DNA sequence: CGTGTCAGAGTGTCACGGATGC
DNA sequence: GCATCCGTGAGTCGAGG
RNA sequence: CUCGA
């Protein structure tokens, strides 16, 4: 019904509250700049959005699946464009 | 325990009676939401940094 | 491309005015 | 009704990194 | 950064 699809709405905003500004130091150590960081995360969340195999086991840690998504965005935007520019 | 060792002054006394918040599980949360803000705050991930 | 422990910044100015705030 | 705090300003020119 | 009036 309605309320059914208001509780994966609510589904994201938990996951917010307890990752999201502990992800947020995880990728200001590995870019830098905040600004890029705050990038990292939306995109990260993003994909746990697009996976519900991530959000569903939550007998399996998920907040190391995010450390690891936030270490390959980090390893692809640290290639060629990134190489010259920046 | 505080009390017994700041009474000779009455400018800790008025800090104590002053203070917003008590309990040791209590004010060990005031200082985790003010260092590291909008994280959950649990009385051991406090412990511990 | 796929992704499932966690690892986490700079800090020795000041005078002065007025909007900002308990 | 007022103490707080924010935002503003703080010489000019020249040579090499 | 370092110096010249």
């Amino acid at each position: 019904v309605s309320g059914a699809a208001a509780a994966e709405a609510a589904l994201m905003r938990a996951l917010y509250d307890e990752h999201a500004a502990v992800l947020w130091r995880y990728a200001l150590r590995l870019t830098g700049d905040a600004a890029q960081a705050e990038d990292v995360v939306q995109e990260t969340l993003l994909r746990a959005w697009q996976h519900p195999e991530v959000i569903g086991d939550t007998a399996r840690p998920a907040r190391a699946w995010l450390f690891t998504v936030a270490r390959n965005m980090i390893i692809d935007e640290r290639r060629s464009a990134r190489f010259r520019n920046v | 325990q505080i009390v017994e060792r700041f009474g000779f002054s009455e400018i800790m006394r008025s800090t104590l009676e002053k203070d917003n918040t008590v309990g040791t599980d209590e004010a060990l949360l005031d200082i985790y939401r003010k260092l590291r803000p909008g994280e959950p705050p649990t009385k051991e991930s406090a412990q511990t940094l």
